[PDB]
């Protein structure tokens, strides 16, 4: 049960942490 | 079962299928970051 | 060949995940296009490489 | 203090991710324990 | 113009007091039938074996219904989904014993009312207007296709399709709940929802109209005479409506864009009444309603009833006794 | 510049404060086993 | 004038984010309250000892099983108030006896009347006519009819609906079965109202939404609307022609049809009501009495009417053991009406 | 607008999220708590899983009588042994 | 940012993939990303399954919808369908989710990073939606693909170990298809047949040899159609019949798309031949026919005579007849006398099931599969648990059919809204009022009354 939280946790946080990474870098969002 | 020498990745596996559903997600974290413009 | 399936198939995960990440954030952003290109060109061939190496190693450990 | 600091996307993004865990929770637990028939 | 030509001008004109269009070239001739077909059955038609047991249901009122408990009734269970148009029976007389009348009524009307929706697009690109008044008929258009067909399909048979009548109308709703257990469904739900909530914002929308009409006239007279068709001027303040509405609850949840608004009470309705639509289309085939029978025990392995279980005994009392006489086996498998 | 404690701010946590409470009341049931 | 009366009118009176008024005075506790007991029942309080049901997530329930159920039956229509001689003071024996039900019940009423002078209020601070008060006599008179006068016509409070949306549904079905409430002229009228007010709350949407003027660039529409404008959003006379050639009528008169708005769903909503009230006495359309007396004497006849009457019998017999716990009622496998199989 | 401070600034704020950090989740804990100490099952009188029946009982304790309902309960909650 | 809010685009944020229409490059992106997101969920599912997936349960016990479709194709199974090697299912998955990079790999960079418009890079790869030539050489490359996936199929069949045949002589198992049906008299008479009861249109197709002789076919004529779409322009009717803009084109293919999820709901509901019942559970008419087989049999054994007798109703209990005569079961499921399957057919005689049949001929087999259909039939509650509505937890299981055919009557059914509101609005747009009515120009305004 751990093993499967974890997995969704860095899989969840991919899309929010490229548009994060984006926004301060001024990228083209 | 997925074959022996996988069976590691089991826990990654059962998530998997749910990923496209984050991609409808992602398009609204996009849409907010830019305003909704 | 358990030693060298295992920690490709770690390895195939990891870059996937770095690339995941890496590619779309590369593509948008402004500066360092040149360094960006080559190193979404190395992952690229290194990303295909795994994939036969575990697509390979796969017989001999299943 | 100041208004703005923190990105209005990113309280929503976050929120809006608690709500789903809290949420799933709940689903969860309609199969185990207490109301999961078992 | 050769006779195509003004036969074409014809049936698109704008200018027929009744559009006629394309669609309504199929739509008159289906609709007539049906309802013609509809009113003579209604009224005259013998009993029909609807669930093929040789134990034929009275529908019309001169064999002994009202208007309350009167109906076309479907189709004999004996026919299933097979097709039966008069020219399939041997006579008129074994035509009406197996409900002949239901079929020949159900496909017109579904292919009419498919057409009427055809047309209300056709009509409105005719007069320039924008196309989805059709959109929001397909909902209630759905619900026809799901309770006339769509569930008939899924369960093998136009036996148990909604018969034509007030009071077979309440015996499908009854038996559905038996067999689907439909109010435990999350999409009748949203269709609850969605006409509870039609009926709410018809309400607030008529009400907060009603109180911003501008005074145009005087105490002994219909304010209505207020408002002259075709006028250029808003007839009412949104301005004081909105003044009011977000002081009622919030500001922020009042509508101050007519657009929106309008959106909103075509929208809220439409898709719920969609998802009504679905639900029955999906329990068609018998995806049913949520299911906690027994969901809660205690410490020792009881069964601790809740308000869903008692849901279960009414049901139970349903099934057990509907067509009492129909069932060989110890399943009700469809 | 604004006031902190207002009808509204009231209003606001009336709801919010009970509503986090029973939240976490209602995630300690899911670990409940007969 | 200048006295503390007037002082505490003019703060009551503030534009604020949340209107407060004279009304809210009653609106805001009773509301509050009757929600806040909703919530608590349904999170922690069983009715394992007025119907021998679990009905909280603290039992396992779901949102969907979950109620505030109604007192035992024995409790009569006892005002069940928390310093009463049932509970005396003890609030685990007060949730534990049903107390929260007549608790959200009668805070529910007030909380009711207080936003319909609410409602009043607004309207004549703002200078509109009172319309939307006038709708919301309508809800008044179903909770009012279902929620009181239902019960208090019965034997007890435990008859009336429990809050849950599991509960209310048993509602439905106990209707169905012991009232035959489908078959009532005034549930007709009813279901009419609801269904054409949702009818026409999503005609007139989509009939307005579809008649727009172009008044912008945007193949968006929405902007190219201000609320301050002076035109009409979209064309009258081409929405009326359009109806007119589709189904024959059409509105012609806005402030017409915007009444008609109001009237179709409250006018529904009422004539619901008063057939609550008679089912409040057993005073049902249960039956047609001459399809009876052929029936009896005719086994050959049968209607959908016959039909549904023998699905009532089943669920009576089948529902009210469990239904209604304080009749003790035991009904053995061979009375218990059934079809052949099943 | 009427005066508040815009929700939108409040939420983007740090002393905001200085504050809620910390309330939410104690919130959320003294809630959890509530229920994990047992504590729920006391104030409200609900039965534990355990506690819904004595040992060999299947009779529901209904509640038959208006004015001794107090001591029924009582009586019924002893029976539990 | 070219075209990236509403006042330059004209499109609000949630309608922002219009925004679009005519950025042939960022478009093929958002499509070839998007066909990334349908080749990882084949993928990631299959992956899923097979992790899930034991050998020894039904299929259909198990929440399975893709792995039956590999063993469909031969793979995996043999005799009764049983699981002799689940690798072909891990490869399936594997390979699709390794596909599926790619795609998103294309799609992405074409969105963000690729020329936005790809006419000034390429007369080849740039369009004109209302270049009619253009979009029917498109289209003519895409008919040229699909009659190869076509082929495909009857490659497998014919030459790479054929299919899973419900149908096999002795047995369900996987058999290559040596002589499939060319005749058009028989191909093209299912498209002909009536879709009501007993007849069933195309879904009706009960063996192997008409469905690989229907791709052959398919096959062709979607390679023909692509040669001809490639070599010709829309001819003149054509030009005056159809509306040519991008919006138009959508509209016509969410129609499309929505005709092919009905059928697709009726095709799992009903067929037992491309949707085999060993992998897909029995079918509503199956279970239904199962159960009044299940107690024949228990009352024959039993000492009853289930030819002569007679119902409470006057119609037999176990048999009577159709309204043409045939003899079929009784009780409720008289409605399902136009089933057939492999475990019922050896006891049907030229007039319907036979009598001596019935009572001497029935194996041991045919009573287990019976018992087995009746109990896996396709009723369920959302929260899976098995039976009808009022059946208490215990069994978790919704058929695979109940679960395919759902949820394509609500895509089907979406899809067809789509249709009509991008149909109509193409309309609107092409003759240039979607915006509103002019107000200057009021059309209403210049008709006579209507009274
Ligand atoms: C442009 C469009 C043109 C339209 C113009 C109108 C022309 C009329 C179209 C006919 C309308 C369909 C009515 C009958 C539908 C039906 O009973 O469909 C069922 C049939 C399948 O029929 C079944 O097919 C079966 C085939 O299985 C047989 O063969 C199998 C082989 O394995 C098995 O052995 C099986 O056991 C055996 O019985 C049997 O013959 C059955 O008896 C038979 O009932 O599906 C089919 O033909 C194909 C599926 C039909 C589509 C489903 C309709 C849904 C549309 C509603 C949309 C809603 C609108 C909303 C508006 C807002
Ligand atoms: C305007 C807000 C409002 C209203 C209309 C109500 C109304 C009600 N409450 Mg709710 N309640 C409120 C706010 C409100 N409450 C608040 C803020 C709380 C939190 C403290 C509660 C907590 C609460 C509980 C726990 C209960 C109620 C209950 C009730 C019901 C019975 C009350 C009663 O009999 O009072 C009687 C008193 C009056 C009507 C006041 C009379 C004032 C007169 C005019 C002055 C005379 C008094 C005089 C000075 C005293 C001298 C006496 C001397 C001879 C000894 C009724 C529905 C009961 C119920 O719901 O049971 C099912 C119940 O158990 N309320
Ligand atoms: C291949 C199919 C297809 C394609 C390519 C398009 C493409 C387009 N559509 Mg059409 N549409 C379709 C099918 C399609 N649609 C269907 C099936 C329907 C019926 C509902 C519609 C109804 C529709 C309307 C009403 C409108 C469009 C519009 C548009 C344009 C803008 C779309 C946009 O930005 O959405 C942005 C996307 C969103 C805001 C997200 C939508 C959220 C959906 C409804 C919920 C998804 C539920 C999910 C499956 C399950 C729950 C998951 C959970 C996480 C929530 C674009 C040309 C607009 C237009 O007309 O421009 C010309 C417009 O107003 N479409
Ligand atoms: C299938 C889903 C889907 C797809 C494929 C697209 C595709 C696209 N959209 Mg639409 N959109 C969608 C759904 C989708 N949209 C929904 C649901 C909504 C409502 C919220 C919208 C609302 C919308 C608007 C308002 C707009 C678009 C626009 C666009 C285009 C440009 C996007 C951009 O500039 O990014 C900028 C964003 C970034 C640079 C952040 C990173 C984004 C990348 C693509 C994420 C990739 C993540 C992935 C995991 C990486 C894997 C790489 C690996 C294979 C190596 C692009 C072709 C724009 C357009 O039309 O421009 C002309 C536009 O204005 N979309
Ligand atoms: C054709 C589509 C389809 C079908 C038939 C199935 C079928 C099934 N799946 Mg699969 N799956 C799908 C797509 C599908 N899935 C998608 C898109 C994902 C990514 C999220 C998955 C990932 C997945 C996982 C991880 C699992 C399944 C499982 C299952 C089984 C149990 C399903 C269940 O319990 O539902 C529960 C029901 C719901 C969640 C309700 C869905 C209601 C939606 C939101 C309504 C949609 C309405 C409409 C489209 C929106 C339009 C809005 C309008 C306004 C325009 C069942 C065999 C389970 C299993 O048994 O695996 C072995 C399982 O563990 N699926
Ligand atoms: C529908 C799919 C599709 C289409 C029509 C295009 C079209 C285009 N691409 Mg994109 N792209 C795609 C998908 C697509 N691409 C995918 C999947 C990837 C990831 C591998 C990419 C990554 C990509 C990059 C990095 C670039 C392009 C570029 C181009 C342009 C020039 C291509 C060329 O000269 O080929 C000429 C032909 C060949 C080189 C030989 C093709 C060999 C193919 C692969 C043989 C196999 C075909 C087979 C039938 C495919 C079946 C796949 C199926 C199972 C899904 C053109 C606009 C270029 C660009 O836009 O310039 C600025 C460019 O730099 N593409
Ligand atoms: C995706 C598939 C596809 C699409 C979108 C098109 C699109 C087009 N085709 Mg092509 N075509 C295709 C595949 C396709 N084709 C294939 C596979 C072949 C080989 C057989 C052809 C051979 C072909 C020819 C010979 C012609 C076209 C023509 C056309 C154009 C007008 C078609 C039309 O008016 O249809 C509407 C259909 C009709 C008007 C036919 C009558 C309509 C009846 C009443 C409908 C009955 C069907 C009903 C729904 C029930 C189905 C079951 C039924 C069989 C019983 C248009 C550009 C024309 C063109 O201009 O060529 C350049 C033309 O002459 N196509
Ligand atoms: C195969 C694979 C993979 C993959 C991956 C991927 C592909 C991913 C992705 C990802 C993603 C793709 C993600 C995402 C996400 C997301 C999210 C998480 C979201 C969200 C959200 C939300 C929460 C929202 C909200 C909101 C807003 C923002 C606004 C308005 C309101 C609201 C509240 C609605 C890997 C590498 C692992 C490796 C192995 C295998
Ligand atoms: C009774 C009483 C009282 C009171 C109390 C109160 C006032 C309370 C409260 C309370 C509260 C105030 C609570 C709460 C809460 C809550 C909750 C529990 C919630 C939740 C939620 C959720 C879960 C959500 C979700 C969702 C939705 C619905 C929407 C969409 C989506 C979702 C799914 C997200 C007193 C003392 C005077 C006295 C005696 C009695
Ligand atoms: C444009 C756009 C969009 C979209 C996007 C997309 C749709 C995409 C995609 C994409 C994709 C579609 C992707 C992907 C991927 C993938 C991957 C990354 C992979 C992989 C894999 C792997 C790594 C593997 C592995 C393995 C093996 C080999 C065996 C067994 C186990 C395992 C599973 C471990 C959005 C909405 C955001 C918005 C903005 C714009
Ligand atoms: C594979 C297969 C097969 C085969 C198949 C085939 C051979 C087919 C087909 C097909 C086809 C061959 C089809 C079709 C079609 C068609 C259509 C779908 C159409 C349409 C149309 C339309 C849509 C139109 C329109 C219009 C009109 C009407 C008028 C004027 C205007 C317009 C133009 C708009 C079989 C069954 C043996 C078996 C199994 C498998
Ligand atoms: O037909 Mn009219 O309802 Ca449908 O489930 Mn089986 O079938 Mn009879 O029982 Mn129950
Ligand atoms: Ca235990
Ligand atoms: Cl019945
Ligand atoms: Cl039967
Ligand atoms: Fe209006």
């Amino acid at each position: 049960v751990i093993a499967q939280l974890t997995m969704i946790a860095m899989i969840g946080i991919a899309g929010p942490m490229i548009i994060f990474l984006l926004a301060v870098r001024r990228g083209n969002l | 079962k997925l074959p022996e020498a996988y069976a590691i990745f089991d826990p990654l596996v059962d998530v998997l299928p749910v990923i496209p559903v984050l991609f409808l997600a992602l398009a609204f974290v996009w849409q907010a970051a830019v305003g909704f413009r | 060949m358990t030693i060298l399936f295992q920690l490709a198939l770690a390895a195939l995960v990891i870059l996937s995940f770095v690339m995941v990440i890496g590619v779309p954030v590369a593509y948008a952003s402004p500066q360092d296009w040149d360094r960006s290109k080559q190193l979404i060109f190395l992952g690229s061939g290194l990303w295909i490489a795994l994939v036969l190496v575990v697509g390979v190693l796969n017989f001999f450990v299943v | 203090s100041e208004g703005g600091r923190i990105p209005l996307w990113i309280v929503a993004t976050v929120a809006g991710m608690g709500v789903i865990v809290i949420v799933g929770l709940f689903f969860y637990g309609a199969y185990a324990g207490l109301g999961s028939s078992l | 113009a050769n006779l195509w030509e003004r036969f074409c001008n014809w049936v698109t004109s704008t200018d027929n007091r009744l559009y006629v269009g394309w669609f309504g070239v199929i739509m008159i001739p289906t609709l007539l039938a049906a309802t013609i077909c509809f009113v003579i059955a209604f009224i005259a038609a013998p009993p029909v074996d609807i669930d093929g047991i040789r134990e034929p249901v009275s529908g019309s009122l001169l064999y002994g219904n009202n208007i309350i408990t009167g109906a076309v009734v479907p189709s004999s269970n004996a026919i299933g989904l097979h097709f039966y148009p008069i020219w399939e029976a041997a006579s008129l007389d074994e035509w009406l014993y197996n409900g002949g009348p239901y079929q020949l009524i159900i496909f017109h009307f579904l292919l009419g009312a498919s057409c009427y929706m055809g047309r209300q697009w056709e009509l409105s690109y005719r007069l320039g207007m924008r196309p989805w008044i059709c959109v929001a008929y397909s909902a209630p258009l759905a619900s026809a296709f799901a309770v006339f067909l769509i569930y008939p399909i899924g369960q093998g048979s136009f036996s148990d399709g909604m018969p034509l009548g007030i009071s077979g109308t309440f015996n499908f709703m009854i038996v559905f709940q038996a067999e689907h257990n439909i109010l435990m469904h999350p999409f009748h739900q949203l269709g609850v929802a969605g006409v509870f909530g039609g009926a709410l914002f018809c309400a607030m929308h008529g009400s907060l109209v009603t109180s911003s009409l501008i005074r145009e006239t005087t105490e002994t007279e219909s304010a209505n005479y207020g408002y002259k068709f075709g006028q250029e001027e808003e007839t009412y303040n949104i301005v004081a409506a909105h003044g009011y509405f977000g002081r009622l609850i919030f500001q922020y949840a009042s509508f101050n864009n007519s657009r929106s608004l309008h959106f909103f009470l075509a929208a809220w309705p439409v898709v719920g009444v969609w998802f009504a639509a679905l639900g029955i289309s999906t329990m068609a085939f018998n995806l049913n309603g949520f299911n906690f029978n027994h969901s809660v025990i205690d410490a020792k392995g009881n069964v601790i009833n809740t308000w869903a279980d008692i849901i279960n005994r009414a049901n139970l009392g349903m099934e057990v006794m509907h067509e009492r006489n129909a069932h060989n086996f110890p399943l009700d498998l469809a | 510049s604004y006031p902190i404690f207002t009808v509204r701010w009231v209003a606001v946590h009336t709801l919010a404060v009970p509503t986090i409470f029973f939240l976490g009341a209602i995630a300690a049931m899911q670990f409940i086993q007969r | 004038e200048r006295g503390w009366f007037d002082i505490l009118d003019d703060w009551l009176k503030r534009d604020r984010f949340v209107f407060v008024g004279w009304s809210g005075i009653l609106l805001f506790p009773c509301a509050y309250l009757a929600l806040g007991g909703w919530l608590t029942g349904t999170t922690f309080v069983t009715s394992w000892y007025t119907h021998g049901l679990a009905s909280s997530y603290l039992e396992g329930c779901n949102f969907l099983t979950v109620a505030v159920s109604t007192p035992a039956n024995s409790m009569g229509h006892s005002l069940l108030l928390l310093w009463g001689p049932e509970a005396q003071g003890d609030f685990t024996r007060w949730c534990q006896l049903g107390g929260l039900w007549t608790f959200i019940a009668l805070h529910g009423a007030f909380g009711l009347i207080g936003f319909m002078l609410r409602q009043f209020e607004i309207a004549r601070l703002v200078g509109v006519r009172p319309y939307n008060a006038i709708a919301f006599s309508a809800p008044i008179a179903v909770f009012v009819s279902v929620f009181l006068i239902y019960p208090l016509g019965q034997s007890s409070w435990f008859f009336a609906p429990s809050f849950g949306v599991a509960a209310i549904f048993r509602f439905l079905l106990f209707f169905q079965g012991f009232h035959n409430w489908t078959l009532n002229p005034f549930h007709m009228m009813g279901v009419a109202g609801v269904l054409g007010g949702a009818l026409l709350c999503a005609i007139h949407g989509a009939t307005v939404e579809n008649t727009l003027f172009q008044d912008g660039e945007g193949a968006s529409t929405f902007r190219a609307f201000n609320p301050t404008q002076a035109e009409e959003t979209y064309s009258m006379v081409t929405a009326n022609r359009f109806w007119s050639q589709i189904f024959g009528i059409a509105f012609s008169n806005k402030r017409w049809l915007h009444f008609f708005m109001l009237f179709v769903p409250v006018t529904g909503l009422w004539m619901s009501a008063i057939g609550v009230v008679g089912l409040a006495l057993n005073l049902r359309s249960y039956d047609f009495i001459s399809q009876e007396i052929r029936a009896a004497e005719d086994p050959e006849f049968e209607t959908f009417y016959t039909k549904n009457l023998l699905l009532n019998e089943g669920i009576r017999a089948w529902m009210a053991p469990q239904d209604q716990p304080h009749e003790n009622f035991v009904f053995p496998e061979e009375v218990l009406p059934r079809g052949n199989a099943l | 607008t009427t005066g508040e401070r815009p929700f939108s600034d409040i939420i983007t704020s740090v002393r905001y999220w200085v504050i809620h950090s910390i309330t939410i989740p104690a919130l959320f804990i003294a809630g959890w708590l509530f229920v994990s100490t047992g504590l729920a099952y006391d104030v409200f009188g609900t039965p534990r899983p355990d506690s819904y029946y004595a040992q060999e009982q299947r009779s529901i304790p209904l509640v038959t009588d208006r004015f001794e309902a107090k001591q029924q309960v009582e009586t019924f909650l002893e029976q539990l042994k | 940012a070219t075209n990236r809010d509403q006042e330059s685009s004209g499109f609000a944020w949630w309608a922002g993939n219009a925004r679009l229409i005519n950025l042939s490059g960022k478009l093929l992106g958002a499509h070839v990303a998007h066909a990334g997101l349908i080749v990882f969920w084949a993928g990631a599912m299959t992956l899923f399954e097979l992790a899930h997936f034991i050998p020894e349960k039904p299929m259909y016990e198990q929440g399975l919808i893709l792995i039956p479709h590999i063993a469909t194709l031969g793979w995996g199974v043999g005799p009764g369908g049983e699981v002799v090697d689940t690798f072909p299912f891990f490869v399936v998955g594997v390979v699709h989710l390794i596909s599926s990079a790619v795609l998103g790999f294309g799609g992405v960079y074409h969105a963000i990073r690729g020329p936005e418009t790809l006419e000034e890079y390429s007369s080849f790869f740039g369009y004109d939606w209302k270049d009619k030539n253009k979009m029917t050489t498109i289209l003519g490359f895409h008919l040229i693909v699909l009659g190869i996936g076509a082929l495909l199929l009857v490659a497998k069949a014919m030459f790479f170990g054929g299919l899973y045949d419900t149908w096999a002589p002795g047995g369900g198992d996987v058999r290559v298809i040596t002589n499939p049906t060319l005749d058009p008299r028989v191909i093209f008479g299912y498209l002909l047949k009536s879709p009501f009861g007993g007849e069933g249109w195309i879904v009706s197709v009960n063996n192997l040899e008409d469905v690989v002789g229907g791709h052959i076919w398919i096959g062709l004529i979607c390679i023909a159609g692509g040669i001809w779409h490639i070599l010709t322009t829309p001819f003149g009717w054509a030009r005056r019949a159809f509306i040519w803009s991008g919006e138009a084109y959508l509209s016509y293919s969410l129609g499309a798309l929505s005709m092919m999820g009905f059928i697709a709901t009726c095709f799992v509901w009903f067929n037992n031949t491309v949707y085999p019942s060993e992998f897909y559970g029995p079918t509503g008419p199956e279970a239904s026919q199962a159960q009044a087989m299940t107690f024949l049999i228990r009352d024959q054994k039993l000492g009853a005579n289930v030819g002569s007798a007679q119902g409470p109703t006057g119609l037999g209990k176990y048999l009577m007849r159709s309204p043409t005569g045939e003899i079929i079961f009784g009780g409720e499921t008289m409605r399902f006398w136009d089933f057939r399957g492999p475990w019922l057919e050896p006891l049907r005689g030229p007039n319907g099931l036979d009598l001596n049949k019935i009572k001497n001929d029935i194996q041991p087999w045919q009573e287990r599969r019976a018992a087995e259909y009746m109990t896996h039939a396709p009723l369920g509650s959302l929260n899976s648990v098995g039976g009808v509505a009022t059946e208490i937890n215990s069994v978790n299981f919704v058929s695979p059919r109940s679960w395919l055919a759902t949820s394509h009557f609500v895509l089907a059914f979406f899809f067809l809204v789509g249709h009509l509101w991008h149909a109509g609005r193409a309309r609107a747009a092409a003759a240039g009022f979607e915006k509103g009515i002019d107000r200057e120009s009021e059309p209403v305004l210049s008709m006579p009354s209507l009274d």
